[PDB]
DNA sequence: AAGAGATTCCC
RNA sequence: AUGUGUGCU
DNA sequence: GGGAATCTCTTCCAGCACACAT
């Protein structure tokens, strides 16, 4: 099983909506620095060798455990296309 | 025009035939056995099709990326990689008109009907 | 060791030489044995005088023939890509119409492959073999009319494919229709060709069924002697009426189209012994004075009326009665092709008469070397009928020779007609195994010959039957044909007998192929032994009567892939054939004559023949099998010992002291274990690895060619142009790597270059191992082929020994296939109260659903076997039974338990608990003593077992014992792929190649459909381009991951932009409109 | 009409171009400017674009996700 | 009637050196060759003289030659001089056929990052995961492992790391641990032999197990009909994070616990499981 | 266990039922090794009444046979007579097998397998202890002499031979159709790939009434439709107009779970509703596609079908997979 | 190669 | 790169 | 104008393998 998927599949209209959401989140989370995460202080995914999942092992794990909390919001039309891309590379390294 | 939606198929006039063409294959020449460079304005010439090399031209007045969308003054070589070669068409101006056998040989004669 | 047989049916005759169908056929097929004046007209010789006296001034004649000294020996052919053939000489003279007789004996008009004493012909440097065929025996037959159950139709089959297909049908109207080629016509006209008068005909046919009216007539139509020809031609061959028909006569005559099956053999014996009475010549043409004569046509008509009327002695032919189906043996296939070649040779000699200069022209102007060549050449190398000799072990090879096929030259069997033909017909009893047929698709079309069964020249299988005198069984063995078997009443071999006299009031018998229980008198014959029903592989299965037919199939088809194990064991429970198997299969080497031992070397055994002769024997250690296994002979007698004639001297690749050893005798406990024996997967002791129980020896042959290209002559040198001396530490010879070295995936095997970049030969991603032999065929080659352009080849024999690992395929004789799952160490393995662990763990859930109780029984006997140290011989249906096995078990128990009872130990607390539970189970009887309870359990093959990893006893007794288990020819390392990014092809960007990577896995419509079904558009698209044929994006991803960034998707689909270009090539225009109809750039 | 007689004549000529005789599928549609509504799967798969279903469905494909830290920064200049 | 003949781009017709100096030229080059040989022989011909036989026969020759380029085979069969009696794969043939540009992507295409092996029970692992041998894991995840090896004190940079994994005895603890650090939540696709229904391919999370064969969970056997007696299963890796996302959500085994055919659990207890359970819940 | 998993699925969830599953997979194994369930030669306990069930058969046929020789019945008639004789004999012996266990040997290693969902099959267990029935002749007929023995005891030479006839046919029936696996799925996919659920709801209100009564068992006798069929013609679907029955009102346009169908059948047993109104792809509006309400449930689970599912492909495959089993 | 469809010829 | 053949699924 | 016959074109199946041959 995966981190509380029944909450997820229900959190959206179509099950594929969730896939696209998780995906694009992981993408912009990896591309614009792994710092625009919305749950990095204590409630954050971790690993086993050291505890170094705090940095950048998996991009999807983070998305799935991110949406679990009401920190983000999906939708069809929310932000103008170009502007989003630009300001997402501005506000982060 | 950024989102490809649907595709249509139709016959092409001489004009539209030549429109995708960037020059005429006026020779039956392929490649010299010695100089692997293209031959006499035939099938592989950089003038009609594209530069056999990457971003570099024929002679070598312009060689790098800085002048990306520029054509040389003395020889016409505008350059992307070995892709522009593989994406540009040439043509052949037949002496006497010839009909497309596709429309001739068929179960229903597209022209004989 | 030692042996105890149970079988009490006296095999009154030993089993015939197994590879005889391949050998005897070939020897009789040519007069190379006996002098060219001796007998044996048939085979090659026959083929001669069929197309030999080619009358025109052209009259050749058969003036003897001889050949048979090969270009190169048995093993040198195998190494140099040649054929163990012999040049064909054959003496040929010419006689002109006028005077003068010019002769020139030997003409190098081609070659002809010889056969090893085992039954294989080394063609094109590869051991190949031709199987036997089954088809309808060419003759006259009477089968019912398809749509009309009222009348019947005749039949005249004559092979080959060229040669008419004649049917005779009494058309419901009344008139009789001749069917030739396909067309029909009034048969009475052809009757008139042969010079029949209305009267004579009216007599002969008129005899009984008035139906003669149907044909006797045609007064206006049949009142002309030789005009019936002139008219038949008009109505059959739409053309000109001169003498062309008087010549087509010959075509429905002799020599040509109809069958040349000798005067007295096939056509004769078949015809007479079945129908009619007489045959006057191979086929139907006696033409004294141009006139015609016939003998078959009239009995065919006579028999037709007889059947389609009253009862002149029951006239019903059965299409697959087997007494109607010949078996084309190897020698027949060969001689047939030889005839085919001689035919075109004859066409040439006909053609050349017009290009003759003067008179003489015997040697050089006429007889050439192409038709015979084309005949004998394309056959052994292109025929669907000849294949790779399956040499997994000697037994498998033995099977592959004795197998019969239907699939053949097209003229007989097709690959689009089955389901009905494949089924076990009645007459296959004793002649063909109803079990051996290889499973899966194409099933039933391939059936091995039964054990005691053997071809009788005529083609039909013959069964050994013991005839009986009234009430006493005769010690006479008559080999009967299917057509003759049904004409009697035969008893089973299980029938109670006193010496040779029946001892039961009711005898189980079979009439015309059906169970009927009769009296001791009506017996006239008897089955020799129940071993005659099955093909030897099925005869290798103990307690066969206790296995399902489906299971026994696989069981009989498992041996055919039993990898020869370095330390192999003979079965602990066998049938008795093994010892014969190894000797008839030419596995090991036996003694030829009585005497003592001279020199037991690991390379030779010298023998003391009492006739002052010591003959030399090679013992051959590592000879790569055709399959990939290894063939080893290891000595078995010590220096200074007296041997006997026919006694072994060494062991074959699959023999232990002269028995068939195709695997191991491991102590198996049948019980569920964690999940490790889920399905048919098999748990295994680590112990078996510690004492190398399952270990093979494979030799992968690599190669390279030195083609002399013009841009730059390729050449082999001990020089690798670019980097390290470390890689050349193995390169000993100048170009060749050393022998005895260790090569690994990526190691350099051969060094050579071409136009200077390195194009050498390295070890593929699979595995190398240890080099054992290196062959090199230079330009100065003492008589070899060598491919065009190539200057010299370099082949390497890299051997390696592989142990039983997780993933290898394991199975038995009873038929249980199954992979190995986990190799639990010795500690945490089920072990008896005695310090003895178990070797293999089989899931019981695999037993009931397939009904193969055989394993259970071999295990039961295997218990007594393990504790008494003695194997057993249990024949097919006269093998062991319950009272016997239980009895022996009772004996072994005394050892297994008495040892403890004496030693100062007794009934363990655990044993007590297990017994207590076994009571409520209902295996033991309540009331006895613990020792007696354990005795009862030990009788049923069951016994207390400890968990091993806990020490808690498995609450419930389970059956343990030593069963026979082989390792199958499949392994894992043979099938292993794991490449991420590697070679592609210039011609196609789809990845494949074995340089440093294996090969990209195939993606079919069935996979794409699954990904599509899920809705994984990204994974699918990524699969169809990014990791396949799109090159632009391939390196995009490959660069991306290198830096640790996400895989970039492809913005512009590649296969689209290419197709646009391809579609614009023609007069077609591909316009990629926008959402609201506007042209959109793609580039 | 049967399954195969049906599928043999889908308007999506991209499909029939694959299985059926290519030359006639292209010829018959070339004369009459046939707009291939790139809707069918097998249709849209020959090309290489993502497939018209699942994670590629129009209903889903065009979707965006952001957090408050960016939602605000965008909220300002809007 | 086209009076101008469009010529295909170069690389779509690769005049390419293969080996030893052997030149594979797509037959389209040899087809465009004679078209020019007759074209310029017709145009030049109108200039000098103008015989009806010569010129008209020439027109027929042209009309034939261009047809050869378009649809080869409708009129005899143009062949390269005695050596190959094959007709040249014309433009019409570069499409229609099993190996074309319509049947192309639909059924073919050999994947890149992939493999296969013999199936074995995987008792000690859950539906979420599966047993995959070490060697496979290293090879399949070569590049990820490279980068992460650069992230740690395992290798200087990319190239030196590529040279690190070159020979088979170089694989040290460092590399393996890093290799576990590259996967984690990463999921792989496992394919069956004849794949038939949707559940024919299941995603699992790789577990670096020894041995050599692929280890698979018992329950999903009945799913894509797999028995342990010598069968072969394949394996891929959804590289893109989008592909990873869809794979571990809709293609994962633990999330597909019902058959799309009918509302029946297709991961129910099976051969051994049931026997064990039934044995312990009955009365005496 | 299967039904338990199905219920716990739609009750406890998906990710949970996974864990339940693996718990079963663990414990069941671990216990199956402690049980000691094995297969011995004695384990296949032969029924006690064998000799009598045969005796009363033999002493029966002996009479019937005579009736032929006297000239009472015809050829065909006695052929069918022996048929009925052994047809009933084997079936009766089977009961002796399955009862001998249940009575005297409750925990029979061969019994517990065939009983629970483990390997094993009724008529198969009949073959090990009881006797094999009459086998098939090469043609469509049957041998008038059945294999009167069992695999446990010695199955005789000739008997094996007469069983081989059907035994080989089996292979053809399965192996000749291992290749047909790619044929039906192919044909169906070609006409379906265009279909995908890419809609929320359509503007139509057309339905079908899936009948709850099979009219055609005997001549013309109306009666309850099969326990199975109804379930697959009503599960996870959508109504077109509210229908109240047993005492609870079913919502309009409601995604019926299995229990909905259950209580519906119960209500139909009393004489309430003969049919049920339902949305189906058969009557959608979407040209290329099918909407959400029209399709229904299935999404590898019991959820409303997601918007954008590749339904056509899935359906084609689900009709294709068990094609070869025919 | 075998089956189906289309075209041509004869009634 | 296609055909023949066998082996396994 | 219709019907029958003959010729031509198209379909030609689940996966891997090992082989050989052209
Ligand atoms: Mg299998
Ligand atoms: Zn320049
Ligand atoms: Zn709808």
């Amino acid at each position: 099983a995966e981190p509380g998927i029944d909450k997820l599949f229900g959190m959206v209209d179509s099950k594929y909506r969730l896939t696209v959401v998780v995906a694009k989140r992981a993408q912009q989370l990896l591309r614009h620095g792994f710092k625009n995460t919305v749950l990095e202080p204590e409630e954050r995914p971790k690993m086993q060798t050291l505890e170094g999942l705090f940095d950048d092992p998996n991009a999807v794990t983070w998305a799935m455990k991110e949406l679990l909390t009401g920190r983000l919001v999906f939708g069809e039309n929310l932000v103008p296309e170009d502007r989003l891309q630009k300001e997402m590379e501005r506000l982060y390294p | 025009k950024k989102e490809v939606r649907k595709v249509r198929i139709a016959l092409a006039s001489p004009e539209k035939i030549r429109s995708w063409s960037y020059g005429e294959v006026e020779k039956p020449e392929t490649i010299n056995y010695r100089t692997l460079k293209p031959e006499r304005d035939g099938l592989f010439d950089e003038r009609i099709f594209g530069p056999i090399k990457d971003y570099e031209c024929a002679c070598g007045k312009y060689k790098r990326q800085r002048f990306e969308g520029k054509v040389c003054e003395r020889c016409g070589v505008e350059v992307t990689k070995s892709i522009v070669r593989r994406y540009r068409m040439g043509h052949i101006e037949l002496a006497t008109p010839a009909a497309h056998i596709w429309f001739v040989k068929d179960v229903p004669s597209k022209i004989g009907t | 060791m030692e042996i105890k047989r149970f079988g009490r049916i006296r095999e009154v005759i030993p089993l015939p030489p197994l590879t005889e169908i391949q050998v005897e056929s070939y020897r009789r097929a040519l007069q190379a044995d006996v002098p060219p004046e001796k007998r044996e007209n048939v085979g090659i010789q026959a083929a001669f005088r069929e197309t030999f006296p080619i009358e025109e001034g052209l009259v050749l004649d058969f003036l003897e023939y001889r050949l048979g000294e090969p270009p190169f020996p048995q093993d040198e052919c195998r190494e140099k890509d040649l054929t163990y053939q012999a040049p064909l000489y054959a003496r040929l003279q010419l006689i002109h119409k006028d005077t003068g007789l010019i002769k020139e004996d030997e003409v190098f008009l081609g070659h002809i492959p010889l056969m090893t004493e085992d039954g294989s012909f080394i063609i094109n440097g590869a051991d190949r073999v031709i199987v036997s065929q089954i088809h309808r025996s060419p003759g006259v037959y009477f089968t019912p009319d398809p749509a009309r159950p009222g009348r019947y139709i005749a039949s005249i089959i004559p092979l080959p494919k060229r040669g008419p297909w004649i049917d005779l049908e009494v058309e419901p109207n009344g008139v009789v229709s001749m069917k030739v080629n396909k067309r029909k016509f009034p048969l009475v006209l052809l009757l008139r060709v042969l010079g029949y008068d209305q009267e004579t005909l009216a007599r002969e046919l008129g005899a009984y069924g008035e139906l003669v009216q149907g044909l006797m007539d045609e007064s206006v139509f049949a009142m002309r002697p030789e005009e019936a020809l002139i008219r038949l031609f008009t109505l059959l061959r739409p053309g000109d009426p001169p003498k062309r028909d008087k010549a087509v006569a010959y075509v429905y005559g002799l020599i040509a189209d109809p069958r040349r099956y000798d005067l007295g053999e096939a056509g004769r014996y078949k015809a007479e012994e079945k129908l009619g009475i007489r045959l006057s010549g191979r086929t139907l043409a006696r033409f004294e004075d141009g006139e015609f004569k016939d003998e078959v046509f009239l009995p065919t008509l006579r028999y037709l009326f007889a059947l389609t009327a009253g009862v002149p002695g029951h006239e019903v032919d059965d299409i697959d009665h087997l007494g109607n189906r010949r078996i084309r043996t190897v020698g027949e296939l060969m001689t047939d092709q030889f005839r085919v070649g001689l035919a075109r040779l004859a066409r040439g000699v006909r053609e050349r008469m017009l290009m003759g200069s003067e008179d003489s022209l015997t040697p050089a102007k006429l007889v050439n070397s192409r038709p015979l060549e084309a005949a004998i050449r394309e056959f052994f190398s292109r025929s669907q009928l000849s294949q790779f000799k399956d040499e997994t072990n000697p037994l498998s090879s033995l099977r592959h020779k004795r197998r019969i096929s239907a699939l053949g030259p097209g003229g007989l069997t097709r690959e689009r007609a089955g389901f009905d033909v494949r089924d076990v017909h009645r007459t296959h009893y004793g002649r063909i195994c109803p079990v051996e047929t290889p499973e899966g698709a194409n099933i039933g079309l391939i059936t091995s010959l039964a054990a005691y069964a053997r071809v009788d020249e005529l083609g039909f299988i013959r069964t050994p039957y013991r005839r009986v005198v009234g009430g006493v069984v005769t010690d006479e063995v008559v080999y009967m044909t299917a057509t003759e078997e049904d004409r009697y009443t035969i008893a089973q071999a299980n029938t109670p007998l006193e010496g040779n006299r029946i001892a039961a009031e009711r005898v189980v018998a079979r009439r015309k192929g059906e169970p009927v229980i009769v009296s001791p008198e009506e017996v006239e014959f008897m089955d020799v032994s129940p071993k005659q029903v099955f093909s030897v592989n099925t005869n290798l299965i103990p307690f066969l009567e206790h296995d399902d037919a489906n299971r026994a199939l696989m069981g009989s088809n498992m041996q055919t892939q039993a990898v020869p194990l370095i330390r192999a064991q003979a079965p602990v429970v066998m049938t008795g054939l093994e010892e014969r198997v190894v000797r008839d299969s030419l596995a090991a080497l036996y003694a030829e004559e009585d005497g003592e031992v001279a020199k037991v070397d690991g390379n030779r055994i010298v023998v003391r023949y009492e006739d002052g002769r010591l003959v030399e024997y090679p013992l051959r250690r590592f000879y790569r099998s055709n399959q990939g296994t290894a063939l080893d002979q290891r000595p078995r007698v010590v220096v200074g010992q007296r041997v006997r004639k026919g006694d072994l001297l060494a062991d074959g690749p699959a023999s232990e002291n002269g028995f068939l050893a195709l695997g191991q005798n491991v102590l198996v406990a049948i019980m569920p274990f964690d999940g490790y024996n889920f399905e048919d997967a098999i748990v295994i002791s680590e112990e078996l690895l510690k004492r190398d129980f399952y270990t093979s020896i494979h030799i992968e042959r690599y190669e390279i060619e030195a083609r002399d290209t013009k841009l730059g002559p390729e050449r082999i040198t001990r020089d690798i142009p670019h980097l390290s001396e470390a890689a050349l530490r193995d390169l000993d010879e100048e170009g060749v790597v050393r022998i005895g070295a260790e090569v690994k995936p990526g190691d350099i095997l051969v060094g050579r270059t071409s136009f200077v970049k390195d194009t050498s030969l390295r070890v593929p991603p699979g595995e190398g191992g240890i080099v054992v032999r290196t062959v090199r065929l230079r330009r100065g080659d003492p008589g070899v082929e060598l491919k065009p352009g190539v200057r010299e080849v370099v082949r390497v024999y890299v051997a390696q020994k592989r142990k039983l690992q997780v993933g290898d395929k394991l199975a038995n004789r009873h038929g249980n296939k199954g992979v190995v799952a986990k190799i639990l160490p010795v500690e945490d393995m089920p072990h008896l109260p005695d310090g003895t662990p178990v070797d293999v763990i089989l899931n019981p859930l695999g037993v009931p659903s397939r009904m193969n109780l055989g394993q259970i029984l071999e295990t039961h006997l295997g218990l007594a076997g393990y504790f008494l140290g003695q194997r057993y011989i249990s024949p097919i249906f006269d093998g062991a039974k319950e009272p016997e096995i239980k009895e022996l078990l009772a004996q072994a128990f005394e050892v297994y338990f008495g040892k403890r009872k004496g030693e100062g130990f007794g009934v363990d607390k655990r044993e007590v608990e297990v017994l207590r539970r076994a009571e409520k189970l209902g295996l033991v009887t309540p009331g006895k003593t613990p020792e007696e309870q354990l005795k009862e359990l030990f009788l049923q093959g069951k016994v207390v077992l400890y968990d091993g990893r806990t020490g808690e006893p498995i609450e419930g007794p389970i059956v343990v014992g030593q069963m026979f288990i082989m390792k199958l020819y499949h392994m894992v390392e043979d099938k292993m792929h794991a490449r991420s990014t590697g070679p592609y092809s210039l011609i196609t960007q789809q990845p494949l190649g074995g340089k440093a990577q294996f090969g990209g896995q195939r993606f079919g419509e069935m996979e794409v459909w699954a990904l599509e079904a899920y809705g994984a558009a990204h994974t699918l698209q990524e699969m169809l381009t990014l990791k396949s044929d799109d090159i632009e994006g391939r390196n995009a991803a490959y660069e991306a991951i290198i830096k640790g960034e996400d895989v970039p998707e492809p913005s512009v689909p590649e296969s689209f932009r290419v197709l646009v270009k391809e579609l614009q090539a023609l007069a077609l225009d591909v316009q990629t409109l926008d959402e609201k109809d506007n042209p959109v750039d793609i580039f | 009409m049967g399954v195969t007689k049906s599928a043999l004549s889908t308007k999506s000529w991209l499909s029939a171009a694959s299985f059926q005789n290519t030359t006639h599928v292209l010829t018959e549609a070339a004369i009459a400017g046939k707009k291939d509504e790139l809707i069918g799967l097998k249709e849209n798969v020959i090309l290489g674009r993502l497939i018209p279903a699942g994670t590629g469905s129009d209903f889903v494909r065009f979707t965006q996700v952001v957090d408050q830290k960016t939602l605000k920064a965008i909220e300002e200049a809007r | 009637i086209l009076e101008a003949v469009p010529v295909l781009p170069p690389d779509l017709r690769p005049m390419v050196q293969v080996d030893g100096g052997r030149f594979a030229t797509s037959d389209l080059n040899d087809l465009y060759r004679r078209l020019i040989n007759r074209n310029n022989r017709l145009k030049k011909l109108l200039a000098q003289g103008a015989p009806e036989i010569i010129i008209r026969n020439e027109k027929r020759m042209l009309q034939e030659a261009v047809d050869a380029l378009l649809d080869n085979g409708r009129r005899g069969a143009p062949v390269t001089n005695p050596g190959s009696d094959r007709p040249l794969r014309s433009l019409t043939d570069i499409l229609s056929g099993k190996q074309g540009r319509f049947r192309q992507n639909l059924l073919g295409k050999r994947v890149d990052y992939s493999g296969r092996s013999v199936i074995v029970v995987g008792p000690q692992l859950k539906l979420h995961q599966c047993g995959l041998p070490k060697r496979m894991a290293l090879e399949l995840f070569k590049p990820f492992l490279l980068k992460k090896m650069e992230e740690k004190g395992i290798a200087p940079n990319v190239k030196a790391a590529r040279r690190m994994l070159e020979r088979q005895r170089d694989i040290k603890d460092e590399v393996w641990d890093a290799l576990e650090e590259v996967i984690h939540g990463k999921v792989v696709l496992l394919n069956r032999a004849p794949t038939l229904h949707r559940l024919g391919i299941q995603a699992f999370q790789p577990v670096l197990v020894e041995g050599q064969s692929i280890q698979l969970h018992p329950l999903v056997c009945e799913a894509f009909n797999a028995d342990f007696d010598g069968d072969q299963m394949a394996v891929h890796v959804p590289l893109s994070s989008f592909a990873q996302a869809e794979a571990r959500i809709q293609m994962l085994s633990a999330h597909n616990l019902l058959s799309p055919a009918s509302g029946e659990p297709l991961a129910k207890p099976s051969r051994d499981i049931i026997l064990g359970l039934y044995y312990i819940t009955q009365v005496r | 266990l299967k039904d338990l998993v199905y219920q716990a699925f739609l009750r406890l969830g998906m990710e949970k039922t996974a864990r339940l599953l693996d718990a079963l997979k663990y414990y069941g194994f671990t216990f199956s090794t402690t049980s000691g369930i094995t297969i011995g030669i004695d384990d296949a306990v032969i029924p006690e009444e064998k000799k009598q069930y045969l005796e009363e058969a033999d002493r029966k046929l002996l009479q019937i046979e005579q009736a032929y020789e006297m000239g009472f019945l015809t050829d065909r008639e006695r052929y069918d007579q022996i048929l009925q004789l052994w047809t009933e004999t084997t079936e009766k012996v089977t009961q002796a097998v399955f009862k001998n266990f249940e009575e005297n040997y409750p925990f029979n290693p061969l019994y517990v397998m065939a009983q629970s969902g483990a390997r094993g099959n009724p008529q198969q267990i009949r073959q090990l202890c009881g006797l094999r029935g009459l086998m098939q002749k090469p043609s469509g007929e049957t041998f008038e002499v059945p294999v009167r023995s069992s695999f446990r005891e010695g199955l005789t030479v000739l008997e094996y031979f007469i069983s081989s006839h059907g035994a080989r046919k089996g292979g053809a029936d399965t192996a000749l159709r291992t290749a047909d696996s790619g044929y039906l799925t192919r044909k169906l996919v070609d006409v379906t790939h265009e279909i995908v659920v890419r809609e929320a709801d359509c503007g139509t209100t057309n339905y079908i009434s899936v009948p709850l009564f099979q009219p055609d068992e005997v001549t013309r006798s109306l009666r309850l439709r099969k326990r199975a069929d109804i379930e697959a013609g009503l599960y996870g679907r959508v109504l077109a107009r509210e229908v109240e029955v047993l005492g609870v009102r079913l919502e309009e346009g409601r995604y019926l779970s299995m229990d909905d169908v259950h209580l519906l059948i119960k209500a139909a047993e009393a004489g309430e509703i003969q049919e049920v109104p339902v949305r189906s792809p058969l009557t959608c509006q979407t040209r290329y596609g099918v909407c959400q309400k029209c399709y229904g449930y299935d999404l590898s689970m019991a959820r409303p079908v997601s918007i954008g599912e590749a339904v056509g492909i899935v359906a084609a495959q689900s009709i294709g997979e068990p094609g070869t089993q025919l």
